DNA sequence: CGCGCGCCGCAGACTGTCT
DNA sequence: AGACAGTCTGCGGCGCGA
């Protein structure tokens, strides 16, 4: 109805807000501190008016609306959590029933057989044979009733598919026979996705309203360790602080247990026959190892009873809890090109590799001569090779054609002779010598004999080795690499010999010049440039390019051993993990009828899902931590298997709506540094660079930065996000290392003359300094983050270190902000998802993206739904602290992308083979704004 | 030029000074030497086991050199063609399937100026053929897994893959099609095409009904589009061979003059000798290992029925240039204690080996070459 | 009779039932031969190669092109084979006594009024001193016969016979006795230097060889077999109440046959596509008998795979998912046995050996 | 930068041999 | 009973991602 702007683009008409707190009439300050070293000029630019009904407010007021969304998400959870708390455990059977299924222990032991566990709550486990992985292999659980176990059809032996369908252990009833909590499951365990992975109806498209508890992510978010904290932790078993050693711990459960329960320490098995065992030893030892499971599980209902309550003070809002719950539902649906997909990518990645590799064992086939001259010693490249042997240690005319050549056999039974031959003779060596006549270093290359995976040739020699250099590798003039002790120079950060041979490839002493010709077998070498940080691999790709740097055999050789090596670097790391995931394949009655209805709904095709198995707090700002699927690559042409996450493909009749928050975390900052400034949007500098800046002007972050270089997509924006974090001197001079590399007291000179984003003694920050929120946060021992409240961790709170691993402590504010942030978006767009019918309450978990497996008849409507989270979620952000109004600008998603598949862009296809067209994937054309015109309910349009 | 000279003298491209790289492309060759024979025979077997044996639905066939009123035949896809009837029984109508043939055809040569060849000077080329019907709707789908296994074919054995190359081209007709080429000296010659005739074929050749030639790619019953891919060996062969041979490097001091060919096609795998010593309780033994490796399956060259000996160092260049995996010899020493030396191609160095067990140890060479 | 009937119903004949007949099977005037013949073809081809070229050292490969170039479609390999005789005598080092062998296509006239017949043999022509060129023959005659025998049925039906025709002092010539009576299946003949110093005119200096010094002039042998006649030969052997067909073990197309029995699960399919891979990777072929239409019958399909000459027939049920047994049925004593996954390889190799060495 | 998760090459220290 | 092969096992070095 009107702008409503202030100077600033504000967002238009407030509907759960409400209308007080006009101005506290401080604008001065604000004004004469953007009128400094000029910014305050500005075009603001309007932009389209928005108007929305938004969903009635129950709470009546925001942050007490979303404290009742979240109550009524958690009641039925944290109800069977309390249920547990209580102490009515029975001590453990004393002999375990060996039986299919769910059986049953109440009091003295007896065995009974239950089609599912009827309880409300329970503490599960899973132990997991690692020969045929993907079965559960055997589990047990503990209610406050009974125990209870389950097997895995151990009884009977037969041989197995692959699919893993029935193969999960049930744990959800049917609704038609429920408690009267009632319907509503809660699950703990410790690394408890793990055991979800195993779980039969957590497949299902359909919801399954159970929920999951993790020991570590309680654990972590209490109490964790971070980088070196950890380590020095592994390594005590800092400076001049190391009281966080009596409070913190590692995430493993032995130490986990050790520090909150303190009880006896627990004990694993020196067999683990689950990791290094056959299934058979598992069967002969089944109570063994069961009853170390159910010691383990008893663990960790001991740790999570004395988690709860120090769990709920530490974060006593409700959403955090919903949030952790939510965040452990991910499903990640995929179907059949899941499997093409992997072995493509295995076989492209033994194509290139067998190239690089054929390219390397003819070289060293080539070298392999040079040893009968003795022509190695007067070599430039190979003179420093041991070269050494070890003995093995032990016409008569045509005649016609002949006939009756039945006695061949008798020349046959001469070569058995030979055979005897073995017998007779040879046992001064009897363990076969691995090739005797081939030098020392040509020995070493060649896979043994006795290998079962054996191949002709040096087939150990790969990029990256000590060897491949010096076969073919050269820089400049100066031919050897001696890497004794040092490499031969280079990279980014700093820190006999025949002289015949140095003269020939020309074309205290000290050096005339400093590149060129090496000189003398002194390994000092002057120190030049980085010495034992070199690898020679991969940072001299771009510095190959010209006269420098030069291969052996041709000048396109190296180049492509760098370019295949970057390639395959990426499946190389990562293919155990990636081909190592968990797909259960829904059968045919699984699917809903929507599936099967629908169009395009490939018969004779798999379904299924992959849970990502997801710590939901690994991380101490309790950010989700999962080795593959929150950090994996985006879509790449070169890099090999890139296109990872572009095979999470929705099922037919189906979905995937999400977004991405817009920089999350340089807006986090810059709205917390302006509350702390003042009470307007774009009062600090620094939030005016985040909100209403444009490329095109100077009114972006990085482009007002001074721009030695002038690089503005490059070099000014590695420098702000430096600058920020670390804030490292190092960093600093790494701007001198790209460009202008002289005069570096000049370069100190500049850096200390740049006051930008930074702060003098006269402690705290002076003019655009955002960090004094920051550090004001990260020293008060009271729930830190702003935004609902939650404590950092006993390890890392004040009065356990004075000041030491500052940069994790203020970064963790930023970084857990961001994780209540997602929190918040789950718990809106849960709410959303119930209050309005709109199927597909599933989500995918990704960091600073959410990701929700909808109905296509919903498509739009569920965009619409995170749309209205986006508001909601960033008016808490204004709803605490001073700022009680938002910007239009960050109001809503740039845009809410629509698609079939799980990618960064949908108007972008992988082309990692060059055939995206393999596989029936369009684009998503995505909605942004145009979305409004409908509304959330669905009888419209 | 170099490299001619060397086939020619260990019997590899042919007979005589008329081969030249037109001769030698066209074909028109007067015949490719025992060593080039072996080579051609080891390379259809390969293709034969990575298009025809390792797939369930690929079949063989044959076409017939001339076709009834007839002149000859250019390619083997009109054959193919014809038994797609008769073969859509065996595969009980599983329509998508194939009919793959190695064999000769026949192409008019042009030498042009004088001596006007026109129909005259018809040159030979072994060509391996591939029709595979196709449902319509996966056309493209298999056209590109055909392109990718047959580059991938093609870079195995390839001493230098790189110069193995593909490129995409489209019919007179707008047809879609992948032809790939190899980097000779001179320049990319190519080696092999596939097409997508789109089951214009079918219908032509079988105009009165289509309910014929109905197959089945699922619950529906569809005419199949055909995929041809047609790859001549005999230019692969000195594609091979080329690529073999080192270029035509920097402070490279190196003479060997090896034709270092793929364990798998190799001509000939390892040669047999005679050490210095005593004639005779020698000639045995390495008649008994050579029955043995007949056995066995592997080519040996016997070696020792030649008495100059070369001096011991002039018959390990003669073998290196004849491609040859291993030199085997038999000494004096062998009747003491059983063990032969063994040069082996490629890093000239000596190794003692018991002759017992040579059995396992050339096998396991020979299979695990084809894998990395 | 019924063998072309079973033939062409099995794939093993190309073409029509009319059109096949008898007298068009003897000339190259046939469509062709199923890809069942193709197969056979291509084993018997093998198998000549090992007992001819490898195993007799001097023996090497020789190319011959399918037309003569100046002045037309070769008739045989013969004169094919004596254009590079110059060039392979430097290749064995000038001595004499040494071979050229070749399998190939050679098309003839048969009396469109005439047609062209083409049908692939197998000839080689060993050069041999004068001397010892009728004991060559002798012997070459010999394995030639013992070749032609060792996967007879019935060897009795292979048979030899002396021709000693005008142009050449002696020769032997080899015959199978079909039904209607007796058919040529492979030509021996010795020829002096007759059609050898013709094609090099001029001084023999060159194409002479070395035997015991004195470079004695050669003397050719020149032995041809019809390997589309042996195969005709071959399966008229192997029929004889049941429509069985026993092919030999080394010359049978298809050496088992994969199926199921009930499909319980589609893991069949699985543990059936890892048996058919470790199977092809040794080296054996076998016919995808499983993935077949809701498995129409079984005892149809044990007819079937006899008439496809098939040694064992391997059915997978329900059973083999509990333990590796499954059931193996032998073509020629109809019994059928228990049998573990993990043998099956092994045995079978054993088994071909077996066949190979007896 | 500040972290989260992975891998792969090379020098030393046990057995584990063997003649 | 006095020299040299396998395993770990601890070091340094990648790569990759929000």
């Amino acid at each position: 109805l009107d702008i409503q702007m202030l100077s600033r683009g504000l967002h238009e008409q407030i509907f759960g807000q409400g209308g007080e707190m006009p101005g506290e009439a401080a604008v001065r300050r604000s004004v004469e501190h953007l009128q400094k070293h000029g910014l305050w000029g500005q075009p603001a630019v309007p932009l389209p008016d928005v108007e929305l009904r938004l969903p009635p407010l129950y709470g009546d007021n925001l942050d007490q609306h979303f404290r009742l969304l979240a109550q009524k998400q958690s009641l039925p959870y944290l109800e069977a959590a309390n249920l547990l708390l209580q102490a009515q455990l029975p001590p453990k059977p004393p002999a375990w029933a060996w039986a299919e299924g769910w059986t049953r222990y109440g009091p003295e032991g007896e065995a009974v057989p239950v089609a599912i566990p009827e309880e409300r709550a329970l503490v599960f486990d899973v132990e997991v044979c690692l020969a045929e992985g993907t079965c559960p292999t055997l589990a047990v659980a503990i209610s406050p009733s009974a125990w209870y176990s389950w097997c895995s059809q151990r009884l009977v032996e037969e041989r197995y598919s692959w699919t893993s369908q029935l193969s999960p252990a049930d744990l959800i009833p049917l609704e038609v026979p429920t408690g009267a909590d009632w319907q509503e499951q809660l699950v703990v365990g410790h690394n408890v996705s793990f055991d979800r992975a195993h779980i039969r109806e957590q497949y299902l498209i359909q919801g399954s309203r159970m929920r999951f508890l993790d020991t570590m992510s309680m654990h972590m978010a209490i109490s964790g360790l971070s980088s070196f904290q950890r380590s020095l932790w592994i390594a005590a078993k800092a400076i001049s602080s190391w009281d966080w050693l009596d409070i913190s711990s590692v995430n493993s459960l032995a130490e986990v247990h050790r520090l909150y329960v303190g009880g006896p320490p627990l004990e694993k098995e020196p067999r683990e026959l689950f990791v290094k065992g056959t299934m058979k030893d598992i069967r002969e030892n089944f109570q063994d190892l069961m009853q170390y499971c159910a010691q383990d599980v008893w663990a960790t209902h001991e740790v999570f009873q004395q988690q709860l309550p120090l769990f709920l003070e530490r974060c006593p809002h409700p959403v955090t809890l919903a949030g952790m719950l939510e965040m452990g539902v991910s499903y990640l649906p995929v179907n059949q090109n899941w499997e093409r997909y992997l072995a493509e990518a295995q076989g492209t990645y033994e194509e290139l590799q067998r190239e690089m590799k054929k390219s390397l064992m003819d070289l060293a086939n080539d070298a392999c001569q040079l040893l009968s001259g003795e022509r190695y010693k007067e070599d430039p490249w190979l003179w420093d090779l041991e070269w050494d042997l070890q003995e093995f240690k032990q016409d008569q005319e045509d005649l016609g054609p002949c006939s009756e050549e039945e006695e061949f056999q008798q020349d046959v039974m001469a070569r058995a002779c030979l055979q005897k031959l073995k017998g007779t003779t040879e046992l001064l060596p009897k363990r076969p010598q691995h090739l005797p006549g081939h030098p020392g270093w040509y020995r070493k290359l060649c896979p043994r004999l006795d290998d079962p995976a054996w191949t002709p040739g040096p087939s150990l020699l790969s990029l990256q080795m000590r060897v491949t250099p010096k076969l073919m590798a050269l820089t400049w003039d100066g031919f050897p690499l001696h890497y004794s002790e040092r490499h031969g120079w280079g990279y980014l950060v700093p820190g006999v010999c025949p002289y015949r041979a140095i003269e020939s490839l020309y074309r205290p002493y000290n050096d005339v010049d400093i590149p060129g010709c090496w000189f003398f077998k002194l390994p000092h070498k002057d120190g030049n440039s980085c010495n034992v940080g070199s690898p020679f691999a991969k940072d001299f790709l771009p510095k190959m390019e010209d006269g420098t740097l030069q291969a052996g055999p041709g000048g396109a050789s190296g180049p492509r051993a760098l370019e295949i090596n970057k390639m395959i670097s990426f499946w190389r790391n990562a293919h155990k993990r990636i081909s190592s995931q968990m797909v259960v394949w829904l059968p045919r009655s699984a699917l809903p009828r929507a599936v099967i209805r629908h169009p395009d709904y490939d018969e004779e095709g798999l379904y299924g899902a992959i849970l990502p198995q997801v710590v939901t707090a690994g991380t101490i700002t309790r950010r989700a931590v999962e080795p593959t699927w929150l950090t994996a690559s985006n879509a790449r042409p070169d890099r090999v298997g890139s296109e990872l996450k572009a095979m999470v493909q929705a099922p037919p009749g189906y979905t995937l709506v999400g977004a991405d928050v817009d920089s999350q975390e340089l807006w986090i900052a810059a709205v917390l540094g302006d509350a702390h400034f003042a009470g307007m949007h774009g009062c600090t500098a620094f939030g005016w660079m985040t909100l209403q800046g444009r490329k095109s002007r100077g009114t972006d972050l990085h482009s007002k930065t001074a721009t030695t270089v002038g690089i503005s997509r490059e070099h000014a924006k590695i420098f702000n996000y430096g600058r920020i974090y670390g804030a490292g001197q190092p960093f600093a001079e790494r701007l001198l290392m790209q460009f202008n590399h002289r005069l570096t007291q000049q370069e100190a000179a500049e850096k200390a003359q740049q006051m930008y984003a930074a702060t003098k003694g006269l402690k705290g920050g002076t003019e655009s300094e955002m960090f004094n929120k920051l550090e004001s946060i990260a020293t008060s021992d009271i729930p830190r983050t702003p935004v609902l409240g939650c404590c950092i961790s006993r390890a890392l709170e004040p009065s356990a270190v004075q000041e030491e691993f500052m940069t994790s402590r203020v970064n963790w504010v930023v970084q857990s902000s961001a994780v209540d942030y997602l929190h918040l978006m789950l718990v809106a767009m849960k709410w959303l998802f119930e209050e309005f019918a709109i199927d597909g309450r599933f989500c995918i978990s990704i960091h600073d993206e959410v990701r929700y497996l909808v109905r296509e008849e919903d498509r739009y409507r569920a965009a619409l739904a995170l749309q209205i989270t986006n508001l909601l979620t960033r008016c808490m952000f204004a709803y605490k602290l001073g700022l009680n109004d938002l910007p239009q600008s960050v109001a809503f998603f740039s845009a809410v992308d629509i698609d079939r598949c799980l990618r960064k862009e949908v108007t972008m296809d992988c082309k990692t083979p060059s055939n995206p067209t393999g596989m029936e994937r369009r684009y998503g054309i995505p909605q942004g704004e145009a979305l409004d015109i409908y509304q959330i309910i669905e009888l419209t349009k | 030029a170099l490299l001619e000279i060397c086939q020619r003298r260990h019997f590899l491209s042919g007979s005589k000074q008329q081969l030249s790289r037109d001769s030698l492309l066209s074909g028109c060759h007067p015949g490719f030497g025992p060593l080039g024979v072996e080579l051609r025979k080891n390379l259809a077997a390969e293709w034969w086991t990575s298009v025809v044996v390792f797939r369930e639905q690929v079949f063989p066939v044959d076409a017939l050199h001339h076709k009834p009123g007839g002149k000859l035949r250019e390619n083997l896809l009109h054959g193919a063609l014809e038994h797609y009837v008769n073969c859509l029984d065996l595969v009980n109508k599983r329509l998508p399937y194939g009919l793959a043939q190695i064999g000769v055809c026949f192409h008019p040569v042009f030498d042009t100026k004088q001596i006007r060849n026109g129909v005259k000077s018809i040159g030979e080329k072994t060509e391996a053929s591939l029709v595979w019907f196709t449902p319509p709707r996966t056309s493209n789908q298999w056209l590109d897994f055909w392109l990718r296994h047959r580059l991938q074919w093609w870079r195995k054995f390839a001493m230098s893959p790189s110069n193995f190359s593909s490129s995409d081209c489209q019919d007179e007709e707008g047809r879609k099609g992948n032809k790939l080429y190899y980097n000779f000296p001179w320049g990319k010659e190519l080696i092999e095409t596939l097409w997508n005739l789109g089951d214009h074929e079918l219908l032509h050749m079988y105009p009165g009904n289509v309910s014929k030639l109905h197959g089945r790619d699922g619950r529906k019953n569809v005419v199949p589009c055909v995929l041809s891919v047609n790859g001549d060996l005999d230019r692969g062969m000195l594609a091979y061979l080329y690529d073999s041979f080192q270029l035509t490097t920097r402070k490279k001091n190196l003479h060997r003059k090896v034709l270092k060919l793929h364990p798998c096609l190799a001509p000939i795998k390892v040669a047999l000798d005679v050490g210095r010593g005593p004639t005779l309780e020698l000639r045995q033994v390495c008649q008994g290992l050579f029955n043995e490796l007949l056995e066995n399956g592997i080519s040996v060259w016997p070696g020792y029925l030649e008495t100059m000996q070369s001096s011991l160092e002039q018959l390990y260049s003669k073998y290196d240039e004849m491609s040859i995996l291993f030199t085997v010899l038999v000494t004096e020493t062998t009747l003491e204690n059983g063990l032969i030396h063994l040069r082996s191609r490629d890093t000239t160095m000596k190794e003692m080996m018991h002759i017992s067990k040579l059995k396992d140890f050339l096998i396991k060479y020979i299979s695990s070459a084809k894998n990395v």
